[PDB]
């Protein structure tokens, strides 16, 4: 919880050699045949399916997020988390893309066959428009869940700070106002207010750019899709503060040299747009409209066109320096973290007999203990190859080399 | 898992003595089954070819090496196990299932220049394995391509090799051909 | 064409157009053309469908929501095909805006549409960038490598073409 490294390290390997404390140790020996040995780590609090508390949910929920990514790849967690996603894992996440972009089709299909008519449109009454009904069962059936898979989680676990807003701190704002809005929505649409189609459609533009979600458990699109936040908050509300100190100024400063009708005169909110125009090319320069001062006003248009053109350079150049590569490395950090929460929010929402079912590692038989009862973890194996130190003959559990 | 008395010794040692091993073999003398007892595999579907003389060189306890040879346990006993397959074919460790192949690879040097140069029953290298791989081709299996793995692996290919043109001087071993046509160069390519 | 179907123009062209871009595999001959073309393999097999996953949410995304903001015919409607047009008409500079066509709500039409502006070009700039660190920082290396199994290919494709007493000379 913390974040110490060294210490944990320590722990979660330490193999105390002596024998008359070996039931301290939580990295034992199984067996070894030359050069190959069978490193039994011991997961006593890091996969307790359930009815304890555990390292792996503090380490990928409730840690610290410095060294959250360094401390899920010790020595058997970052094979826990495969031999986690080897299961249950990877599987019942894809089903979860092809319901929720299912979900979004239906949800789609409702929006695109409604008849928009002043008060609800109800009377469906034939065989077409049932379908535009029970659609909007569906509809409402992925509003009030979001809601409630958002906030009971939001409260109790997964702690809702500010620092965690590329590792499911974003996603946990968005699937909210998409839950907003489509309650929002409904009611109106229910009740009789008309802009019950504008409400809903902001739940159209939310929701199919809020199932950008799905792409983490990949690393191949889902480090990309950490660019796509971090380019539009890190460097997009940094470049759109300079390029508004200059359409704040020349835009104000052009239709300042503009005759005020005594195109003549306040149009303002077109002359905004008609200098945007000529910076991307559709433009047309009628503007001039034999202005009071034309060689004045040509030189400061020549102008802003030059410096649009630098900004736009230099948002391109600050891309590649505050961005890439530097963030490339730390794209692939920040996916694990999104990768890993994945992996556990599936395994935090099954039930616990079935969480016991799909359990990783094997029961063994692994010492005699203190009073001469049998000794039995729920150790999970790492195999391992050395060809150096030959002196792999140690205090083996089996005597058997081989997983019978 | 068909073990006997003589290979329960020999996975249990303790400054590589467990001292009932040579009176073992005296009782054995007394009965006499010697080239049974000695030799005797294991009938597990994991273990299949796996004897006493096995597991003497496997603990690296050259001196009951030596006592099983001198009794003339089974020099080229394969292992024809399941453990002893290739990491592809569900085993952990391949070797070459033969007795100097076990001793060749897990860098061995003084059982590879005792059970080749004995008074008793010889191992003579050209010997092939149940699917082909000589003493060659087995030190091929396992060269893993890190630093002290290609250390021992380069210099005990050349005393394979050199000893083998020194005993028989009309055959290369590196002619041998493993049973997918494959020789030990090939097979490292 | 051997039958009496005339559709054997649709299925030519379509080979027409392979047949050149097959000749992609003689820039294996030199190292600064073969390198190069390796490059417009990694730019399409990894960073063009992950470009194309996500820009086949934006596109499937706020057009099938502009097409809410449109009178249900009473153009007037059944043309979605057409504001498929419209969209990609609007966002690279050759645009109109005439598509509004009396909006129900039509304010609602501009900062959608305008949003539509602005966040596809960061999945341009994205393009431009995650691809800038993904591959040139590795596959300058790398793909100079592949080359080279490109070009040992080549040659030892050349000589088993050829009889045996041909490769015996
Ligand atoms: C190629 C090599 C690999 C080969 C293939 C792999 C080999 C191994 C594979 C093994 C099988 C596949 C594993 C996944 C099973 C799918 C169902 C599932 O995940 O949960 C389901 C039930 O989840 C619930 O929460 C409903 C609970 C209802 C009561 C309990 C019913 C029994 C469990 C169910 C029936 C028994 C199921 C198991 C039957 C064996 C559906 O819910 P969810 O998906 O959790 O929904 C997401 C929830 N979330 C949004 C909060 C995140
Ligand atoms: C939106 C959604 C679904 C989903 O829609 N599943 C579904 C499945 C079947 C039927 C249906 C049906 F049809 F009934 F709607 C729906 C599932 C998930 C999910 C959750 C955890 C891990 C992997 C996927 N996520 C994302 C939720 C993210 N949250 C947690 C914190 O970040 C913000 C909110």
């Amino acid at each position: 919880k913390t974040g110490k490294i060294g210490i944990f390290q320590h722990i979660i390997r330490r193999e105390v050699t002596d024998e008359d404390t070996r039931h301290l140790s939580r990295k034992f020996k199984d067996w070894a045949y030359g050069p190959v040995y069978s490193s039994l780590y011991d997961l006593s609090s890091l996969d307790t399916c359930g009815e304890e508390a555990s390292v792996l949910e503090i380490l990928v929920y409730n840690s610290k997020i410095e060294n959250r990514h360094e401390m899920l790849a010790v020595e058997p967690i970052n094979e826990l988390l495969r031999d986690k996603w080897r299961k249950f894992g990877a599987v019942s996440f894809y089903i979860n893309v092809v319901s929720y972009l299912c979900a979004m089709v239906i949800f789609t299909l409702t929006a695109y066959y409604q008849p928009l008519e002043g008060t609800p449109p109800y009377p469906y009454r034939t065989t077409v428009d049932y379908l535009r009904l029970a659609g909007e069962v569906i509809t409402l059936f992925t509003g009030v869940l979001f809601f409630f898979t958002n906030i009971k989680d939001l409260f109790m676990k997964k702690c809702p700070g500010v620092n965690s807003l590329f590792i499911d701190g974003s996603f946990q704002l968005l699937y909210f106002i998409y839950s907003v809005l489509v309650i929002v929505s409904a009611a109106l649409y229910l009740a009789g207010i008309e802009a019950y189609l504008a409400v809903m459609v902001f739940a159209l533009v939310l929701g199919w750019m809020n199932a950008l979600y799905f792409t983490r458990g990949l690393k191949l699109t889902g480090t990309y899709s950490i660019m796509i936040q971090k380019i539009l908050f890190k460097d997009l509300f940094r470049f759109l503060l300079v390029y508004l100190l200059f359409m704040i100024g020349y835009a104000s400063a052009l239709v300042s040299l503009l005759n005020p009708c005594a195109r003549d005169s306040e149009t303002f909110s077109t002359f905004l747009l008609d200098l945007f125009k000529l910076t991307i090319g559709m433009g047309d320069l009628e503007m001039l409209s034999s202005t009071k001062y034309p060689v004045v006003f040509i030189i400061l248009l020549v102008t802003y066109i030059i410096l649009t053109f630098v900004l736009l350079l230099n948002m391109l150049i600050a891309l590649m320096g505050e961005t890439v590569g530097q963030v490339s490395k730390e794209s692939k950090h920040i996916w694990k973290l999104q990768w890993a929460t994945t992996i556990l929010d599936i395994e935090r929402s099954f039930p616990v007999f079935l969480r016991k079912a799909f359990r990783s590692g094997e029961m063994v038989t692994v010492g005699k203990s203190s009073d001469g009862t049998p000794d039995r973890r729920w150790c999970f194996r790492v195999d391992e190859v050395n060809w150096s130190h030959w002196n792999q003959n140690l205090g083996i559990i089996n005597e058997d080399p081989g997983k019978n | 898992t068909g073990k006997t008395c003589l290979p329960k010794a020999l996975l249990n040692l303790s400054n590589g003595r467990n001292d009932t091993i040579p009176v073992l073999l005296d009782i054995a003398e007394r009965t006499g089954n010697m080239r049974e007892f000695i030799n005797s595999p294991f009938r597990d579907i994991y273990y299949r070819g796996q004897t006493a003389l096995h597991i003497a060189i496997e603990r690296r306890c050259k001196h009951y090496v030596e006592l099983l040879v001198a009794q003339g346990a089974d020099v080229h006993a394969q292992a024809r196990g399941r453990f002893f397959q290739p990491k592809d074919e569900g085993g952990y460790f391949y070797f070459g299932e033969l007795p100097l192949s076990l001793a060749a690879c897990t860098n061995q040097p003084h059982i590879v220049n005792y059970l080749t140069e004995n008074p008793h029953k010889k191992a003579d290298m050209r010997r092939q394995d149940s699917r082909g791989n000589t003493v060659l081709h087995a030190l091929v299996a396992i060269a893993d391509n890190t630093r002290e793995n290609t250390k021992f692996v380069t210099k005990m290919y050349d005393l394979l090799l050199l000893k083998c043109a020194r005993l028989f001087p009309d055959s290369n071993l590196e002619a041998v051909l493993n049973n997918d046509g494959l020789s030990p160069l090939m097979m490292a390519a």
